[PDB]
């Protein structure tokens, strides 16, 4: 089983630099190439570049040439990437992948890694702010999650009893910080009469929150 | 950098349906055209290499072929576990490039965007902010415009939307404009609109309310 | 284990063609080059061309060009080699050869020597 | 074109002596475009040398290549039966793939003692 263990999300301040780990396993790391490929939330893929741990010999793109820098070391089977000079466009996905190998190079990636999201920022970790929203047959419900860094947090509805009708939406960036809202829809006879409630949790603040919808 | 000119970049399927993905590289090439699948929050996965050759693994019906500048992956009979988003990848010269993609969806029946506006919270309040979220629920298709309006005069700054991906269920999308303001301007306006534009409808879906 | 196994031995009269066959295991048939060489009774080795199993580019021998034409077959991992207008002095051995892999140096053209060779295909013309 | 000429064309020895053979060529070549073959009759050719220096895969240690520019050595430390075979030398650098035209290593014939 091939398998290319990238580090954890890294987080960095603009101008600072990153260095992303990606262990590899199941098969002679010597014996192939590993490329790392940006990716912005969103969109395509971008390649910054080669290296042959068996010789350290690297090709690079053009682009990111003085910014990136790629080794590796054969003993712990790892390849690394070294970031300079983070600026916000930088914040994004970076995937190691092994690449195919025979009389030369042949530069497609059959094995790709686990994926380290790159987060340019100096925002510090700032809990949520969790907001109830409140206003026929169904009636929509739901709760803003403001101002919080890093991500993730998690959101539920009654503990989870509340499963159906229920979607979350992905964070935006305001303020430097991340906002987030959650939709519930319930039969109109559950509520007002029997409570809702959001149960919001931010592990990097180690915050508990649950915000009772109150009819206004 | 070699151009990879791929379409369609959004492709609605049925089950069983034949998907076509074309993929145009800006130049002469031999062969080197390799296809990755990538699910959401999920790896790429190589499928093809050298144009026509399946990776270990891939089922029979993905297919791909093509030469110099016209390369094509088919898929005879797609799967729902083959919704996902596909990229072409030339390994001819560097840099590498890859195309732009194609996502995959259900097709669905067209549905009208359930509109809920809500306003500001007591708690908010209580720290000089004022939040107006807007959600446009279970429509088909994606496409959508949000509009905002305070006292009847279109809002522009200070909106951020955000959108959810198909839904795994009902094979609908969602969206969340949120507008936030200070405490201050909030209270010197009456009425809050949003407006929903969908193909359902000519005239667009309007939720409001008046801050008294 | 890489195995080279190539087509049988052939009989031909002068002015017919023959095409050998050069099945290919135990490795990525497309990522390697691979060559074929000859040797006459009693002779050198002599080279005839190279073709990358990938894309299929060929380089000939100018003693063999347009004679000889190198083709390829992925689906398959196999190389062929067909050789017309075939004349008493083409009588030989025919050898089909993996290039080596690439080990980190210069360019590949530090491993395009003959690393695994097939066992050979004997061509007689005769009449 | 870069021709390669090996010399002896024939090397009569004994088991247990050292062989020395030539690869000359016309024009000067990299080390690392420089290989040896190693043919016994019937068979087919084995990669003995490539890089100039550099052992095949199971090849013994009393192979051992060497040279540069226009002359190549290929020394076999101490003969075995086993070592009695054609030697070519091969050229494949970017020009073109050339052998030389194979060096014949026989068994020395003694007179009685
Ligand atoms: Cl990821
Ligand atoms: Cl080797």
């Amino acid at each position: 089983q091939v398998q290319l263990q990238q580090s954890g999300a890294e987080l960095a301040r603009p101008g600072a630099s990153v260095k992303l780990s990606c262990k590899a396993s199941g098969y002679t790391f010597t014996s192939y190439g590993i490329t790392w490929v940006k990716q912005r939330t969103g969109q395509g893929l971008e390649w910054i570049g080669e290296i042959y741990p068996r010789s350290g010999k690297n090709w690079y793109n053009e682009r990111f040439k003085g910014k990136a820098t790629l080794t590796a070391d054969t003993s712990s089977s790892t390849a690394y990437m070294e970031f300079r000079s983070l600026t916000s466009e930088d914040s994004a996905v970076y995937f190691c992948a092994r690449t195919e190998y025979g009389s030369s190079p042949q530069w497609y990636f059959d094995a790709w890694g686990t994926g380290t999201t790159v987060t340019v920022s100096s925002a510090k970790t700032t809990p949520p702010s969790v907001y109830p929203l409140a206003p026929n047959s169904m009636v929509t419900l739901g709760c803003l999650v403001k101002g919080y860094f890093p991500e993730p947090v998690t959101v539920t509805w009654n503990s989870g009893s509340l499963s159906s009708g229920v979607h979350t939406f992905p964070a935006v960036l305001q303020s430097d910080l991340y906002t987030l809202s959650s939709s519930v829809t319930v039969p109109s006879s559950p509520r007002p009469s029997e409570t809702v409630t959001c149960n919001v949790a931010h592990p990097a603040s180690s915050t508990k929150v649950d915000k009772k919808i109150v009819p206004r | 950098s070699i151009v990879m000119t791929q379409t369609p970049k959004f492709l609605p399927v049925t089950a069983d349906d034949r998907v076509t993905i074309t993929c145009k590289a800006s130049q002469i090439l031999n062969n080197e055209v390799a296809w990755y699948q990538q699910k959401p929050g999920q790896s790429p996965k190589l499928l093809i290499f050298y144009a026509s050759n399946r990776y270990t693994g891939v089922p029979d019906r993905f297919t791909g072929s093509g030469s110099g500048t016209d390369f094509t992956f088919t898929i005879s009979s797609v799967q729902v576990e083959d919704l996902a988003v596909y990229f072409c990848q030339q390994h001819y010269s560097s840099p590498y490039t890859f195309g732009g993609g194609t996502k995959l969806e259900v097709k669905r029946a067209d549905a009208a965007p359930t509109v809920s506006i809500f306003p500001p919270s007591s708690e908010q309040l209580t720290s000089g902010g004022a939040s107006v979220v807007c959600f446009l629920n279970n429509f088909y298709p994606k496409d959508i415009n949000v509009k905002w309006k305070i006292d009847g005069s279109e809002r522009q700054n200070g909106v951020l939307n955000s959108w959810t991906d198909q839904d795994s269920k009902d094979s609908t999308y969602s969206m969340s404009s949120t507008l936030t303001l200070t405490k201050d301007e909030y209270e010197r306006h009456n009425s809050y609109t949003c407006e929903a534009t969908h193909k359902t409808s000519t005239s667009p879906i309007v939720k409001s309310f008046n801050r008294n | 284990q890489v195995q080279l196994v190539q087509s049988g031995a052939e009989v031909k009269k002068p002015g017919a063609s023959v095409k050998v066959s050069c099945k290919a295991s135990g490795y990525t048939f497309t990522s390697y080059a691979m060559h074929w060489v000859r040797q006459a009774p009693g002779q050198r080795l002599e080279w005839m061309g190279w073709i990358n199993a990938g894309n299929g580019n060929t380089k000939y021998s100018q003693k063999f060009q347009g004679r000889v034409t190198i083709t390829r077959d992925t689906s398959a991992s196999t190389a062929y080699m067909e050789l017309s207008s075939l004349r008493s002095e083409d009588t030989a051995v025919y050898y089909c050869a993996r290039v080596g892999p690439y080990c980190g140096g210069d360019s590949p053209q530090d491993n395009y020597y003959m690393d695994v060779w097939g066992k050979g295909t004997t061509v007689t013309v005769s009449s | 074109e870069i021709v390669l000429t090996q010399s002896p064309g024939t090397l009569s020895l004994s088991p247990g002596e050292r062989a020395t053979l030539s690869c000359r060529a016309s024009q000067s070549v990299s080390s690392s475009y420089l290989a040896w073959y190693q043919q016994k009759p019937g068979q087919a050719p084995r990669l003995l040398i490539y890089g100039a220096s550099s052992r095949a895969t199971g090849i013994p240690d009393r192979f051992s290549g060497s040279g540069s520019g226009t002359d190549f050595t290929l020394t076999i430390s101490r003969l075995e039966p086993e070592d009695f075979a054609v030697y070519y030398c091969q050229q494949y650098g970017s020009s073109s793939y050339t052998f030389g035209q194979g060096t014949k290593l026989e068994i020395k014939r003694l007179v009685p003692r």
